[PDB]
């Protein structure tokens, strides 16, 4: 096995992790960078990103400083939502800091105590910047169109945004204290347009069913089961399956025609108007529900019905293990509007307020998966705001008002430690200088302007980068989530340190 | 640091331009044929460099974003295809000039995008405004761009049946793009040129008929989507076959089931089925299908997949799957279906008119052999976008280089007049722009750059009184003896470029 | 390679019950030179294993009418059968011995 | 002769169509046709190394 030594993992560190924060910085903000998209394989094929999450699954990862940041690079994405580039760039940050450190003769184990301290001294500098928006409805309201343009615009999507904006926000207020995304059914559907892009207070499903079946279902009651109709399920009722024998296909021939009349007696005894079934239904059965005022859905949603039994108060039947027992959902309306292309189902008025379902509209699969997808990352960090209704003021100035606060500390602390917190204070004010070079501006002139903003205390105006002046805050479009810088300054100085942890490498690949 | 991927834009930049080099040649009517040398080593004899795009490229993202430039141009316009090549290598000599100067490509990036939002708006003020809904009108604008195209020599009696073919799918004043997802492109293998024509709905090819009808009056559009036969792993019919009576007690319970399904087509009222082909299936029994067309049912058979979902979603022929999808919405209704055997060799069915949304139009091709009739295909498709560019774009603007030197020279004082630390890069925009009608001036000869600075003699005085006439190969108006364009395949040329040099500007 | 012998056993134990129609085929036609010398002349029965049921002249000639378009039925899947499994298998022949050669 | 031999250049092959395109119709003149236009060849080429458009010189 190849031991690498702490001399070579320095130098390995360091081409492994900055060349990863070379690129992260480029793909940040609307106004930055792009990366062309160079598949590690054969065959390369291209895409151009401004999403630095995608760089890492198309070209492969292995140095194993920058391995540890794909793990990180997966924390915010996941649970956090927006914050990947962001994390991954600031813990490079940190590690050129580091170098000349290194440099000097200085241990680690300096760099790490003192960025631990200076860590948490800046996580109360950053719970002074928290502000809360939660105390009037409107600027609750004024919170959420705030964030919406900022994690849109962050995941390569600001051309049709703001239609999309005006719609996300309206759903995140129907929560009201409790942060959902189970209550929020997500639906991508080809059709329309992005202008033509629809949401519904409720439930939906993707179903055409036409007048066959009652599309129009007034004081409902919603039973969500699984049971089918040709699968002969649990609780037999005639034959089961045998062999040795050559005239015994009769009665398995007869129990069919049975069990298909049973099941309609089994769901009439509900006392429903809807039956919502995962499995196909059968035609003799579809057509005795249609008549008598039982809806009928064929090949439902596998998460779909999950959520229904929850949004309705209802309950699943487990696969016909609860004949009767199984609970029934109730909602106001259920209504079949044409939404684009497409008859849809809507059902209006459900036991949750809360409860609520976007319905994405592309013109095409290029644009309706790339919208999604910056749509989940920005109701995970809405329905967080939900808990906690705060920002911090985003465009570097929060970035510029912590490392104040560590360079205060740093000039009272600094014994052997605080050499680190000196360059922790830098690394914070390194990232403004990426926005500044991602609107491609004078990122010297801009810190040192916005360094001599924040040293008196002028923490309410930092810079818009639209133009890179200095602007307002507290709510501007920049002003940014609480709860996404809190995730990210906890994880980017974590592995940073644990990428100090290992200069004990050994290769036995 | 970005001096890693500064060297990488230097590279993808100058990449991007010797490729799209050898296009400045090929720029014009009077433009360059290329020659070119394949992969296995071949000649081929290519003008319209969009097609040498297509045929013979390098693998390097600079130029596999060249390749989709013109394939925009290509689906959007069909035309600017050469002329949407040279305005990118062009913007990119103004790349180099500020990168060396200093500025960032985010700058140079935005700075672009906001003058191709200004070019185009003082271009439209030299367009002309013509009409979308007069049909003369249509006609003596298309003709024009036509005879200032290569092919007019079947274009003049092809450009009124494009007009007129356009003309039923005009219904509004707007005039909206044009799908030509309704435009059927048909061949007939003998006939004339002068024998070609328009045909409502959709022409059919070779029909197939066991005992089926040839002209059914008030016919019912149908789809077929279910196999006639047994499951196959090595025989279609899967006996171990030595014996007469297992090869027949099987083979007419084989019969029996079809038997059933063939009935449920004509009871449900069925007069046109449409069948695809027996590889898109395990297979088709034709004696089924005798019996089907002994019921009285015109068939075609043998037909591709994705061209049916073209067929379902013109004539509104909605498809059918099973005998439970027999209805009246997923059947067409066609007011006459028949086919035409005469007037030209081969035959090919007509399915004259159905009940569709909008206006289902398909064009005949005819000619003596294929080359001949690939000769009109080429004239009735460009007749087409040109007419398909200007109801797009309502105005129209005269072609032929000029309005480039036109906006150029308007682009460079309103920069001035604007502001800006991107001021440079718009006053470097607008010298791009005279690059292509001046490499365009070195294919009609007549030296480009005595002849560049000789138009904006004319359009700062005059706005414009002289121009670049192919036709004169030289110094002639535009307006003087006619050139034009349509609005669309300028300006469609022109925005794909900026966005594909923002793109590159970004790209490390 | 076992690839090689087994495209082609699934093709040979498709031609040998082919075969065994052709001689079934001109016999299918045999009786039609057959039948249309009977017009009332003599009835014709059908002999269908253990039993041997009656028949009439326009109920056989539909008879061997069909059986004679059943073989037909089944010569025409055998040429797609024939081409493709001496394509896939000269394919094969070139890749699968590289296999043992390495 | 062309006909008996083969093409090395797709500058010789071109020519080659060229002179049989001559042979078919006629069999006078079918070897002068190739001699006139390199005669062709070495006169626009001195013009165009002196200043002239290649469009200019075959017009």
């Amino acid at each position: 096995a190849d031991e690498e030594r702490a001399e070579t993992a320095r130098l390995t560190s360091f081409i492994g992790a900055i060349a990863i924060g070379d690129l992260v910085k480029s793909t940040l903000g609307p106004k930055g960078m792009d990366k062309i998209l160079l598949s590690s394989g054969r065959d390369a094929s291209l895409m151009v990103t401004n999403d630095g999450a995608t760089i890492l699954k198309n070209i492969g990862v292995d140095n194993p400083a920058a391995k540890v940041l794909v793990d990180m690079s997966r924390v915010q994405d996941d649970e956090v939502g927006d914050g990947t580039t962001s994390v991954t760039v600031l813990a490079a940050e940190l590690l050129r800091e580091a170098e000349s450190l290194i440099a000097k003769k200085i241990h680690p184990q300096t760099i790490i105590a003192g960025w631990r301290e200076a860590t948490k001294a800046a996580r109360e500098a950053l719970l002074s910047s928290a502000v809360d928006h939660g105390s009037d409805e409107v600027k609750f309201r004024q919170d959420l169109m705030n964030i919406a343009g900022t994690t849109l615009s962050s995941k390569l999507l600001t051309h049709h945004k703001d239609h999309f904006t005006k719609l996300a926000v309206e759903a995140v207020l129907r929560l009201k204290g409790s942060g959902n995304l189970e209550a929020i059914h997500i639906i991508k559907k080809l059709g329309g347009s992005l202008a033509d892009s629809y949401l519904d207070e409720g439930f939906l499903l993707d179903k055409k069913i036409g007048v066959n079946q009652p599309k129009r279902i007034e004081n409902a009651k919603i039973l969500i089961a699984n049971t089918g109709m040709d699968t002969d399920k649990i609780k037999i009722f005639g034959s089961r399956v045998r062999v040795d024998s050559t005239a015994k296909v009769a009665e398995i021939e007869h129990a069919e025609k049975e069990k298909m009349k049973e099941k309609v007696e089994r769901i009439l005894k509900h006392g429903i108007n809807c039956f919502i079934n995962r499995q196909l239904i059968y035609n003799y059965p579809e057509q005795l529900f249609g008549a008598a005022g039982v809806m009928a859905i064929e090949h439902a949603d596998f998460a779909g019905v999950e959520r229904l039994a929850l949004v309705t108060g209802g309950e699943i039947a487990s696969t016909f293990d609860h004949p009767e027992l199984v609970k029934l959902g109730s909602c106001k309306l259920i209504e079949e509007v044409m939404i684009g292309e497409d008859k849809l189902i809507h059902f209006s008025g459900v036991a949750l307020g809360e409860a609520c379902t976007i319905v994405l509209r592309g013109a095409t699969q290029q644009i309706l998966d790339e919208a999604e997808r910056s749509l989940h990352d920005a109701l995970c960090v809405l329905a967080q705001t939900v808990k906690d209704s705060r920002t911090v003021y985003g465009g570097g100035c929060s970035e510029m008002l912590m490392a104040h606060a560590v360079t205060q500390l740093a000039n009272r602390t600094p014994g052997k430690e605080a050499v680190a917190m000196e360059s922790y204070a830098k690394a914070l004010r390194m990232l403004p200088t990426i926005i500044a070079d991602n609107a491609g501006y004078d990122s010297a002139d801009l810190v040192a302007q916005l360094r001599a903003a924040h040293s008196e205390g002028n923490t309410t105006a930092g810079l818009d980068m639209r133009e890179g002046t200095i602007g307002d805050m507290a709510i501007l479009g920049i002003t940014e989530s609480f709860q996404v810088k809190r995730q990210v300054l906890l994880s980017a100085a974590e592995a940073a340190e644990v990428i100090l942890r290992v200069d004990n490498i050994i290769k036995a690949a | 640091d970005r001096d890693k991927p500064a060297q990488i834009r230097f590279s993808n930049i100058s990449a991007a331009k010797a490729v799209a080099d050898a296009i400045r040649t090929s720029l014009g009517p009077k433009g360059m044929d290329k020659m070119i040398q394949d992969g296995k080593g071949d000649v081929t004899i290519t003008n319209d460099g969009a097609t040498i795009l297509k045929q013979m490229q390098v693998l390097h993202p600079a130029a596999r974003m060249l390749v989709e430039l013109s394939k925009a141009q290509d689906i959007e316009a069909g035309d600017g295809t050469t002329s949407v090549v040279i305005i990118a290598g062009s913007l990119l000599d103004s790349c180099t000039k500020l990168l060396q100067k200093g500025i960032h490509p985010t700058i140079i990036s935005e700075s672009f995008q906001k003058a191709l939002e200004k070019g185009i708006e003082i271009l439209t003020d030299m367009s002309r405004p013509v009409e979308l809904s007069d049909r003369e009108t249509l006609l003596n604008s298309a003709t024009t761009s036509l005879n200032s195209k290569v092919v007019s020599q079947y274009s003049s009696l092809l450009s009124p049946m494009s007009v007129n073919a356009v003309m039923k799918v005009i219904d509004p004043a707007t005039a909206t793009s044009v799908d030509l997802r309704d435009i059927k492109i048909v061949k007939k293998l003998g006939g004339t040129i002068d024998d070609c024509e328009l045909v409502e709905g959709l022409v059919l090819t070779q029909k197939v008929s066991n005992s089926g009808i040839t002209r059914v009056e008030k016919a019912k559009i149908g789809l077929i989507q279910f196999c006639l036969s047994a499951p196959k792993t090595d025989m279609d019919n899967q006996i171990v076959v030595s014996d007469y009576a297992q090869m027949d007690r099987v083979l007419r319970e084989e019969r029996a089931y079809i038997l059933n399904l063939v009935k449920q087509i004509k009871k449900t009222g069925c007069n046109v089925l449409l069948i695809q082909k027996s590889i898109l299936r395990d297979a088709l029994s034709d004696l089924a299908l005798h019996f089907l067309n002994k019921m009285k049912i015109m068939v075609i058979k043998d037909i591709e997949r994705e061209d049916i979902e073209f067929i379902c979603k013109t004539i509104g022929t909605k498809p059918v799957a099973h005998i439970d999808q027999f209805t009246a919405d997923m059947l067409g209704s066609a007011e006459l279906a028949e086919e035409v055997n005469l007037n030209g060799s081969g035959k090919l069915l007509k399915i004259t008119g159905c009940a569709s949304p909008g206006k289902t139009v398909t064009i005949v091709v005819r000619g003596s052999n294929k080359l001949v009739i690939e000769e009109a295909e080429r004239s009735i498709h460009d007749a087409l976008c040109v007419i398909r560019c200007l109801v797009k774009k309502r105005a129209l603007i005269a072609g032929g280089g000029a309005p480039e030197i036109e906006l150029a020279l308007r682009l460079t004082e309103y920069s001035r007049t604007l502001s800006g630390m991107e001021s440079y890069c718009v006053r470097a925009f607008a010298d791009a722009m005279e690059v292509i009608p001046s490499t365009l001036a070195e294919n009609a000869g007549l030296n480009p750059i005595s002849t560049v600075t000789e138009l904006r003699n004319r359009h700062a005085q005059g706005e414009k009184t002289a121009g670049i006439n192919v036709r004169k190969g030289g110094i002639s108006n535009i307006l003087e003896e006619l050139v034009v364009q349509p609005l669309l395949v300028s300006v469609s040329a022109l925005t794909l470029a900026t966005e594909t040099v923002r793109s590159i500007l970004k790209i490390d | 390679v076992e690839k090689y012998q087994q495209l082609q056993k699934d093709l040979s134990k498709s031609m040998s019950g082919r075969q065994k129609l052709e001689a079934q085929l001109t016999e299918n036609n045999i009786v039609k030179e057959e039948l249309a010398l009977l017009d009332g002349s003599n009835v014709v029965f059908k002999l269908l294993g253990p039993v041997l049921v009656k028949q009439e002249l326009g109920e056989a000639r539909a008879t061997v009418g069909k059986r004679l378009d059943y073989i037909t039925a089944e010569i025409k899947r055998y040429e797609s059968q024939l081409r493709d499994l001496e394509r896939q298998s000269e394919q094969q022949r070139e890749t699968l011995a590289q296999l043992q050669q390495e | 002769i062309l006909k008996l031999l083969e093409v090395e250049h797709p500058a010789a092959k071109v020519l080659c169509e060229l002179a049989d395109l001559q042979d078919k119709e006629v069999g006078d003149g079918t070897t002068s046709v190739v001699i006139i236009a390199a005669e062709l060849l070495k006169n626009a080429d001195e013009l165009v190394k002196q200043k002239i458009h290649p469009t200019s010189v075959i017009s």
